[PDB]
């Protein structure tokens, strides 16, 4: 959305602005800093992330980074800018940007919170949950400014219970979210394979490729060598395969010929045999982007009397059936695959709360809007009702604000 | 290039 701004330039600091990139950098002209106090910031209609686009008419879109300074110093004292903020993000999720953020002042106010009598979780809970991640890491890089503290071990020491582990898992990145997530589910003896594959059946190329990155730099250890040590057969291959995020990107034109082809080699590798072709599955659930699969999934019922996930149930066992099932369920409809585990998490005795707060968090700026509808539409109520009846207190509103709202 | 550039 391409807008309008004007900016009175100051004798101190000018714009008040930094700018970053050029075409020499392969990158469009972006704001970098908007520097407290001064002329940009008093518009608060810039944000850092946004490309400049022209400077009183200067067209700015191919110009180097030498030009756009010398644009954006040359022009007088008011100066018009047609701005469009090309940080990319998703506009189906429920924890929106903070429109009035000052890092500074949530700082103060969660020190004031921590160190107040009995911890006034109230007000840390209103603060984080009503952040975008981004604006937590900024809480959390001028609360150590301020108290020479971290943030995410003061809040350890504060909080207790699910609040404790709904607030830590909003502090950190989502990389780094689900980078411990994963370190989580292969730790002691056991593992803890439903939640290793929630994360590597759901996650995309570009997720997984930032997992992989943060893993090793967390851990000093690759996250494939890991899941090769936790799991074996089959599912260890799927689980690699599907780890290494090189699935096919969505192309421009749909290869119809492929669809049917790939319908028959998943028939021909299952239903159709004695036994399972299971390489041949992996290879195809793994290899084709998710449009094509979703066409493929289709066409696969012309020739078989059961559907994909009927298919998997009558064909494989254990680990491996799980994983398969959770595939092709996020191919199909994701929102949908997230809104199950949520009613699951919640429906029966007690709850399972791992999942419910690891959703939670991990898709509060993803897709929750479109979970909350599959959500009301499959059960009748809405999300946040359910969140209402099986839990309580400070970690109830914490998951009511992540939720974002009733349906 | 991480080059920044105050205007
Ligand atoms: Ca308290
Ligand atoms: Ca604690
Ligand atoms: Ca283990
Ligand atoms: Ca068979
Ligand atoms: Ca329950």
């Amino acid at each position: 959305q391409k807008r309008g701004v004007k900016v009175l330039k100051q004798e101190l600091g000018g714009l008040g602005i930094s700018i970053k990139g050029g075409k020499e950098n392969k990158m469009p002209i972006l704001i970098s800093k908007i520097f407290k106090g001064l002329a940009a910031d008093q518009t608060q209609a810039l944000y850092v992330g946004d490309a400049i686009l022209s400077v009183n008419g200067a067209d700015l879109r191919d110009a180097t980074h030498d030009e756009a300074v010398q644009a954006l110093k040359r022009a007088g004292k008011e100066v018009l800018l047609e701005v469009k903020y090309m940080r990319e993000g998703s506009a189906y999720g429920s924890v929106k940007a903070y429109t009035n953020f000052d890092a500074e002042r949530d700082a103060l106010n969660i020190e004031t919170a921590i160190k107040t009598k009995g911890v006034d979780e109230v007000t840390i809970v209103n603060i984080l949950t009503n952040r975008s991640n981004e604006q937590r890491q900024d809480i959390a890089f001028a609360y150590q400014r301020r108290t020479k503290k971290e943030l995410a071990s003061a809040l350890k020491s504060a909080l207790s219970g699910h609040l404790e582990t709904v607030i830590l898992g909003l502090l950190k990145t989502p990389a780094q979210y689900d980078a411990s997530e994963l370190k989580a589910s292969m730790k002691g003896l056991g593992t803890d394979e439903d939640s290793l594959i929630e994360i590597i059946c759901s996650r995309t190329n570009q997720e997984l490729q930032e997992i992989n990155r943060v893993y090793k730099e967390m851990y000093k250890t690759d996250l494939e060598k890991d899941i090769i040590s936790d799991t074996s057969g089959d599912f260890r291959k799927l689980m690699v395969a599907l780890a290494k995020g090189r699935r096919a990107e969505d192309g421009s034109v749909i290869d119809y010929e492929l669809i049917d082809q790939d319908a028959r080699d998943l028939y021909d590798a299952g239903v159709k045999r004695k036994g399972t072709d299971v390489p041949k599955w992996i290879s195809i659930m793994t290899e084709r982007s998710v449009p094509h699969l979703q066409k493929v999934f289709d066409r696969y019922k012309s020739y078989s009397p059961y559907d994909m996930l009927e298919s998997i149930r009558k064909e494989v066992k254990g680990d491996l059936e799980n994983a398969f099932l959770n595939l092709v369920q996020c191919i199909q409809n994701k929102p949908l695959y997230f809104a199950d585990r949520l009613y699951d998490s919640m429906k029966g005795k007690g709850t399972r709360d791992k999942v419910l707060i690891r959703i939670m968090v991990s898709r509060s700026e993803v897709d929750m809007l479109k979970i909350r509808s599959e959500f009301k539409r499959k059960y009748g109520k809405s999300l946040y009702y359910y969140i209402q009846q099986d839990t309580k207190g400070d970690y109830q509103k914490a998951l009511l604000y992540l939720c974002g709202g009733d349906d | 290039t991480r080059r920044e550039t105050e205007v």
